[PDB]
């Protein structure tokens, strides 16, 4: 009936005021891609950095076990692409976030779906 | 003009010499590379390293199989895995490890001494940036060092796909005599300086297009300090100019063709299409690899 929230418990610290992680592994790249959030290779815009997916995941980082019923990582063996605004907090951001089920971006970071 | 190129290899001269082991002392030491913003120095590295392996007959086919050692970093990330990955194809089967506990982007990671790894299968790439932080405590004249060395020149001999390839990292001191032999068993080799890490020892000794016997005799005590001379009187200007240009950097397809083969079927038409990168030599089963542990009770 317990497990651990490990998710709520970095979204209190960043807004304590703790230094968001680091180390997350930025790649180069053309930064003429998709543009789209998850991806198997980088694919930054003008406007986003491309990390390596496991350096960015919350789960993997902190050892701990994965939301998923299975354990998969949505992150891990691929690239994730951030806004370069928030590069700063690369685990913050992918956690607080979704990606769009339809056109593959960033909620509200790239997704137009809506209009 | 080789501040635009991703490193630089030795040159087939110094290949050629019989020099003696000096005291490696290079102009730029502990000049470190201005890196493009965010960007950590072994994503640069491994970057370069690609680029660089771009330039070469590298086999690669459908389905294949990379190993890279020595992954973990102290940050508890693999930079290099995620560049190699990137590099390479998607669906490339990607193992590496380390003996310290990362996190990796890799299809698979083991932790542990590099000798504690064990797989049925052979490999079409390995890649080694192993070193030893004890190198550091130099206590006497610079022999050559067994240790993970040793794992490594077994690895390649009974675990490297004919026209694969490898890239192994030495530096000044932490090098090894027989990988120096084992390097005329390709059809071609060098000593590459990442052009990032120009103010290092640091190179990666690249084995291309693996033909499981020697092409050339190559003494490895001498070979090094011909590696020494080259680097002793040859400064290379740090350089990052070409981590900026990623239009050209993914790994071609080639689409290479495997086939399982007896040793009986490499003949001189078989040989020369390994060496053209054009052929990979190796079952084709499923890849299974594994760590062994040993048990104890220490209780009483
Ligand atoms: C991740 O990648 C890392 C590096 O990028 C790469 C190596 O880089 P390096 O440090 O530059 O190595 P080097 O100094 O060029 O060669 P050496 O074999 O260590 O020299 C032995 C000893 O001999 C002296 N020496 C050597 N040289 C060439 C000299 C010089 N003295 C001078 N005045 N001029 C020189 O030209 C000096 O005193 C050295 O200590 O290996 C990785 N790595 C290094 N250390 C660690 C580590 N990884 C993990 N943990 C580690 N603790
Ligand atoms: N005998 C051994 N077996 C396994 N790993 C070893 C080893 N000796 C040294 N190493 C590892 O070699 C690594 C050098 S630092 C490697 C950096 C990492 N490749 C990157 O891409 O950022 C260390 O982490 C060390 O644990
Ligand atoms: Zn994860
Ligand atoms: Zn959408």
């Amino acid at each position: 009936a317990f497990a651990v929230d490990a998710a709520k418990a970095y979204k209190d610290y960043l807004a304590s005021g703790g230094q968001p992680i680091t180390n997350c592994v930025k790649m180069l790249c053309t930064h003429t891609g998709t543009g789209q959030a998850i991806t198997v290779t980088p694919e930054a815009n003008m406007d986003q950095e491309s990390f390596g997916g496991a350096s960015c995941c919350l789960y993997c980082r902190c050892h701990i076990d994965h939301p998923n019923p299975k354990g998969f990582c949505d992150l891990k063996g691929k690239y994730v692409q951030i806004p370069t605004t928030c590069a700063n907090d690369p685990v913050g951001f992918t956690l607080k976030n979704t990606v769009c089920t339809v056109c593959g971006m960033w909620k509200g970071y790239g997704c137009s779906c809506d209009q | 003009s080789q501040a635009w190129q991703p490193g630089v290899a030795m040159p087939n001269l110094y290949k050629m010499q019989r020099m003696l082991l000096e005291k490696c002392d290079l102009q730029n030491y502990g000049d470190s590379a201005t890196l493009p913003k965010g960007i950590m120095m072994n994503v640069a590295k491994y970057t370069q390293l690609c680029q660089y392996l771009n330039t070469l007959t590298l086999a690669v086919p459908y389905n294949m199989r990379v190993i890279h050692f020595g992954a973990g970093s102290d940050k508890g990330v693999a930079p290099g895995t995620a560049v190699l990955r990137q590099w390479l194809p998607t669906g490339t089967l990607l193992v590496d490890s380390d003996l310290n506990d990362f996190v990796s982007d890799a299809d698979s990671t083991l932790i542990g001494d590099c000798a504690t790894v064990h797989t049925a299968n052979k490999w079409d790439l390995i890649i080694s940036d192993m070193y030893d932080p004890k190198t550091k405590n130099v206590t006497k004249e610079n022999d050559s060092k067994e240790g993970f060395f040793t794992y490594i020149c077994g690895f390649i001999q009974q675990k490297l796909a004919l026209g694969g390839s490898v890239a192994i990292k030495i530096t000044e001191h932490s090098w090894n005599a027989d990988l120096y032999k084992l390097m005329g068993h390709f059809a071609w080799w060098t000593a590459f300086v990442t052009n990032v890490n120009a103010s290092s020892s640091e190179a990666f000794l690249i084995g291309c297009n693996y033909l499981g016997k020697p092409r050339e005799q190559i003494d490895g005590y001498v070979m090094h300090a011909n590696y020494i001379f080259w680097r002793n009187t040859n400064p290379i200007q740090l350089s990052s100019y070409s981590l900026f240009d990623m239009s050209k950097f993914p790994l071609k397809l080639r689409g290479t063709a495997v086939m399982s083969l007896k040793e009986g079927q490499i003949n001189d038409m078989i040989l020369s299409l390994l060496s053209k990168g054009r052929l990979i030599i190796r079952e084709n089963n499923r890849v299974v690899i594994s760590s062994d542990v040993l048990v104890n009770n220490e209780n009483l």
